[PDB]
């Protein structure tokens, strides 16, 4: 029926709006996890650079 | 004489049914009927509406 299709379309549109909002939140969570991983990789890279600098300093000292 | 007393059946969404209930209360020319049994709900509207 016309009201049948309208009610099914309204339920599907509410589910689609909810799914789009949840997918936007999940993509924001993925972007935040990527930002935290980039910060951790930057910390590990600075640690490796400081370790190589200290190793070169110890080698030149010896 | 005895009248015809034709039967009327209506259906649609819920808020349109509330507006049509206001209409058929303004146009109070049809006595009511339950017809609850076959594949229908009870239309317990709201406890907020009850309040």
């Amino acid at each position: 029926s016309k009201l049948e299709a309208i009610l099914s379309q309204e339920v599907e549109a509410e589910i689609q709006a909810l799914l789009q909002e949840a997918e936007a939140k999940a993509e924001a969570v993925k972007r935040e996890a990527e930002e935290k991983a980039k910060a951790l990789l930057q910390a590990r890279e600075r640690a490796l650079e400081a370790q190589y600098r200290a190793a070169l300093r110890r080698a030149e000292s010896a | 004489m005895i009248a015809p007393m034709e039967k009327l059946v209506l259906a649609g969404p819920k808020g349109r049914a509330k507006e049509l209930l206001q209409s058929l209360q303004q146009a109070g020319v049809v006595h009511l009927e339950t017809l609850r049994p076959e594949a229908l709900s009870a239309y317990q509207l709201s406890p907020e509406e009850r309040a």
